[PDB]
RNA sequence: CGCGGGGUGGAGCAGCCGGUAGCUCGUCGGGCUCAUAACCCGAAGGUCGUCGGUUCAAAUCCGGCCCCCGCAACCA
RNA sequence: AAGAUCUCUCAGGAUCGCUGGAGUUGAUUAAUAUAAUUUUACCAGGUAGAGAUAAUGAUUAGAGGACAGGGCCUUGACCUAUUCUCAAACUCCCAAUAGGUAAAAAGGGCGAAAUAACUCAAUUUGUAUUUCACUCAUAUUAAAUAAAAUAACUCCAAGUGGGC
RNA sequence: AGAACAGAAAUCUCUUGUAGACUAAAAGGGGAAAAGCUUGUUUGAUUUCUAUUUUCAGAACAAGUAGAAAACGUGAAAGCGU
RNA sequence: GACUCGUUCAUACUACAGUGGAUACACCAGAUCCCAUCAGAACUCUGAAGUUAAGCACUGUAAGGCUUGGCUAGUACUGAGGUGGGAGACCGCUCGGGAACACCAGGUGAUGAGUCAG
């Protein structure tokens, strides 16, 4: 038989709006949902990060039965106003995405003056939880980035730590936090190929950022932050369909 | 013959049409209480927890709460007299009963009926009286355009 | 030979057709069925006639052949073999069992109640009488009693005559070989 | 216009059949003429397999090159000599069947066919 | 008609203890001898009753039909 | 009562059921407790039915199309839309009947204050409990109807276990 | 729908694929970002205890479920594992 | 105008078309480091040169499906009653309850929370 049948779309059944546009897992979802029920009145927060190709998203979500309820919200280009006009997407860009949603939450509990959290890398603050993110685990993936920065902003997610180099080292992710290691990758791209340097940091020089500069404005910007939070009818188709019908056959 | 824990199930605890798979999470989200009346209605995908055949479709009190089950006292009738019995079943299984929302609903109005009685002095009845009383009625159709209708002949 | 079908004149018991949990069933007497101009269309014949359940006969498998067959002869005899069609409209399904703990298989019944056509002739208007008179032959080999019926149906498609030749006039009905689509406005051409 | 025609994968494929010596010299052949690690079959291993990509595929069809029925309605095709190896063509854009956060079809109208496939062997 | 054992070369047994089916006679080709056997050398030949099932693999294990032999019919 | 459970048990026994006595509790306030009953809410269903153009197993016909058989032609299978009759141990849909929860005072409302070693970032952040409040129909009863306490409950025991 | 040996079946590739596969073994239920398959780390197939559910006397045994007290195993964490 | 987290879980599906790209999404470029493989295809990381060609959104189609409503049909079926009928098989009547397929007509979504450029 052909693989299309009246019976088969019949008998078939749908998968879930969010699962078809690829967004929510569902699986991982109610488990980061589910309170135990017996603990009743007590809501798990979901630390939302999601990295889009251009810069990433970090929310802190509640979840209700009309759906989750944002309190926080945090993109990177809110970093702009914090003077960092590129690198979206990084490694950095993220932990400050974190950093600047977790101020943005303690400022509205107003918790801030309670949890500061620790100003700069080597009672209790609130517990939360990071969302599935759907990305393959990885070492240094951007979803810890922005997780240890929530953390040093001031959040309680509890975490396992060889996610991070090291499996732990605190100096590479120092490194990975300061853009250290984007700054070697283009004094060494400047030593191989000028020309193929300029084509790939394009935006970087029209901002005038220097690979030695990237570390310094990244904590100047972490320091700015934490002092500053149609359709047709029947009818119409009808006199339409009778008219191309007629039409096709006239013409042809 | 054989009495095993799930015998004659296979029309019961099947699937109904387009409803296969794992359910939605907010359906586990519900929120219950103590002395709260549920429901004790089952989806099929989750194994553990399952209740037995009598149970199905049975509502009684919740009498305890742990980390994913409900204790509800059901009453099952054994020979010659009824008694409850502690149904342990999931937040899979439970469905917040409907009975005791007709009876706060009802309760609501009639607490702003009172507050507007007692408001304007005049009695009231609460009662959800009879239904058969019919008043006096008029059919005002033109005499000519009223429907006349006789038995039906044969093939 | 075989018990004596009298006693299978009343329905009665579950129906036991053949089955995977059955196995080792005898095979029907009637496997030949219908009889006549085979391939004809509904346009090329114009009446049809019935036989009719009408005592809740069981019908054997040999009732049905036996029946059939004194029916096909009378009409290639009488009207000639290319001038009518033959239709065996019930099938036999149910599987009888006996003994000399569970009986063992024996023919072939259809169980049919009353108002159920069990044979059908499709002829030309000429024949029908001739095609009544083959199945109240074909009657005498049918247990208990039965009735006969001749319809206004254009035969073989569900149209009355009239309606058959209205909507063929209008070119709103059009045979795919016997069975017959009427157009309901839809699809590409 | 925007459209592309483009090699998305070339594929060294060789099941021997007598599963030692030939196969392991094989295999090892087909890494020293194309750099890539190999990976291997079963058995009711059988067979050796790596595939090769964009320029280095292209090297391959070129010493490969020197019936017109042997193209796929997807437009992809193959040949051996002896030693033999199978050619799959996707322009760009062919990304979003794997990209895990959206994955989806492609457009018809947009897929290869036989006839930009044709045209681009008689243009190479 | 109720119980239990058995169907593999032309014939009769092995394998039949799951993959690779053995032996003898019989058959076939060559020798030896007035001539013919006996005798010697060498080969060919199995579809594994039949219909379906398991298992990575069934002629074998798993059923239902078809034949074949063995039991059984007693107190009434 | 001739149901039930276990029994070297199947002509038996034990223990359950149904029965009686005796007592106590409740009752006397036309009621509340209460009920082989309905009502109004509220559910849970997949048997009867119905289906083959929804799946499985069947199962009779032709038609329209691009691998095989017969002797360039024809027959098939095969694809595609149809067509006849179907199933205790098949199911798209699907009854009646039977079943469960519900209809407020030892309680429920909305408030305050207390208690914790539970609880959250968070000693009111909840939870639950307790003390004080304010107040819900019943002066015809928050749907009926009821020789509704002849109700409960405890004790002690019988007969019975072949039924039709 | 394609590709040496290579054919009806061998492997490889592209397209299509609501499960028509598979789930130790029966038959029936359930199962598609799995409950299937591959891989990684492992031994909770652990010690102690209830309330119970099934059979039902609502005894036993046996099988379960929901928890608790421990010690851990796993995961990035939520979690999950008796 | 656009996006994120969602909710209901096909009005949301499927199929073929057409329409749209300020900001955005995406397609796209690269592999030093974290990372991942046979393969930078994926995944990971880093880019921002181009583009609506696709993804995606919107709409269309005698679409298919799903979905409501009518009509099938008070038909089929069925509880209670009857020293009712029928040789039986079964069939009426009294009190009641009451479908399904096909067909025909409509529809093809709505919505909580947050964000960016209006």
């Amino acid at each position: 038989k052909v693989v299309k049948n009246k019976a088969y779309f019949k008998r078939y059944q749908v998968k879930y709006r969010r699962r078809r546009e690829g967004k929510t897992d569902y699986r991982a979802r109610k488990a980061l949902i589910l309170q135990d029920k017996n603990k009743y009145n007590a809501q798990k927060l979901r630390f939302v990060v999601r990295k889009t190709n251009s810069q990433v998203i970090c929310q802190i979500a509640c979840a209700h039965i009309e759906g989750d309820k944002i309190l926080a919200e945090a993109k990177s280009k809110e970093l702009i106003r914090y003077g960092i006009p590129v690198g979206l997407k990084n490694y950095a860009a993220a932990y400050a995405t974190g950093l600047l949603c977790a101020r943005r939450f303690l400022k509205s509990l107003n918790l801030d003056t309670q949890f500061l959290g620790v100003e700069k890398v080597t009672r209790k603050p609130i517990k939360a939880f990071l969302d599935v993110g759907i990305t393959r685990t990885t070492t240094g993936n951007r979803v810890f980035a922005a997780l240890k920065g929530a953390c040093d902003g001031g959040l309680n997610i509890p975490h396992g730590n060889n996610r991070f180099p090291g499996s732990f080292n605190p100096e590479q992710l120092r490194k990975n936090i300061l853009g250290i290691h984007v700054a070697e990758y283009m004094k060494t791209l400047q030593e191989e190929d000028n020309d193929k340097y300029k084509t790939h940091f394009n935006d970087y020089l029209k901002n005038n950022i220097g690979a030695d500069d990237i570390e310094q404005m990244y904590l100047n910007a972490h320091e700015k932050i934490r002092q500053n939070p149609k359709k047709l009818n029947a009818k119409l188709r009808k006199k339409r369909v009778k008219e191309k019908l007629a039409l096709y056959v006239e013409l042809q | 013959k054989s009495r095993g824990k799930r015998s004659g199930t296979r029309y019961k605890f099947s699937k109904k049409f387009r409803k296969h798979g794992e359910c939605t999470a907010n359906k586990y989200l519900e929120k219950l209480n103590y002395g709260d009346y549920v429901d004790i209605v089952c989806d099929s995908t989750q194994q553990k927890g399952m209740p037995f055949n009598y149970y199905h479709g049975k509502t009684g009190k919740i009498f305890h709460i742990t980390k994913r089950g409900v204790g509800v006292l059901v009453n099952k009738r054994v020979k010659h007299r009824i008694e409850q019995k502690k149904v342990c079943v999931r937040i899979e299984h439970v469905r917040k009963s409907r009975c005791n929302e007709d009876f706060l609903l009802r309760k609501i109005k009639n607490a702003e009926l009172i507050k507007e009685a007692k408001l304007k002095n005049e009695h009231i009845n609460i009662k959800r009286k009879t239904e058969g009383p019919k008043p006096a009625a008029m059919i005002k159709v033109p005499p000519s355009k009223i429907i006349t209708i006789e038995p039906l002949p044969f093939y | 030979g075989r018990r004596p079908a009298r006693c299978y004149r009343y329905c009665k018991n579950k129906p036991y057709p053949k089955s995977r949990y059955c196995r080792g069933v005898p095979d029907p007497k009637i496997r030949i069925y219908d009889m006549g101009r085979k391939k004809a269309d509904v346009n090329e014949f114009s009446g049809v006639v019935h036989l009719v359940s009408y005592e809740y006969e069981q019908i054997s498998s040999e009732a049905l052949e036996a029946a059939r067959i004194s029916a096909n002869k009378y009409m290639i005899t009488n009207c000639g073999k290319d001038n009518f069609h033959l239709r065996v409209r019930i099938h036999p399904f149910h599987v009888l069992r006996i003994n000399k703990a569970f009986g063992k298989p024996n023919g072939v019944v259809a169980r049919v109640d009353i108002g159920q056509v069990l044979l059908s002739i499709r002829t030309k208007e000429n024949f029908v009488s001739k095609a009544c008179e083959a199945l109240r032959r074909a009657k005498y080999k049918f247990p208990g009693r039965q009735k006969v019926f001749v319809s206004n149906k254009w035969g073989f498609t569900p149209f009355s005559k009239d309606e058959y030749q209205q909507y063929k006039k209008k070119g709103r009905i059009i045979s795919d070989g016997v069975s017959c689509k009427f157009i309901r406005e839809k699809g590409p051409l | 216009v925007m459209r592309e025609i483009k090699v998305n994968k070339l594929v060294l494929n060789i099941c021997v059949g007598e599963s030692g010596d030939r196969l392991t010299r094989a295999a090892r052949v087909l890494e020293q003429l194309t750099e890539q690690k190999p990976i291997f079959g079963k058995c009711r291993k059988i067979s050796c397999f790596v595939t090769v990509r964009g320029k280095k595929a292209l090297e391959i069809l070129e010493k490969g090159l020197k019936r017109r029925k042997n193209f796929s309605d997807t437009g992809n095709f193959g040949f051996g000599i002896g030693m033999d190896f199978y050619v799959h063509l996707s322009r760009s854009g062919y990304r979003v069947t794997r990209r895990t956060r959206r994955r989806s079809k492609i457009s018809k109208t947009h897929k290869v066919t036989k006839e930009d496939a044709m045209k681009w062997f008689q243009t190479k």
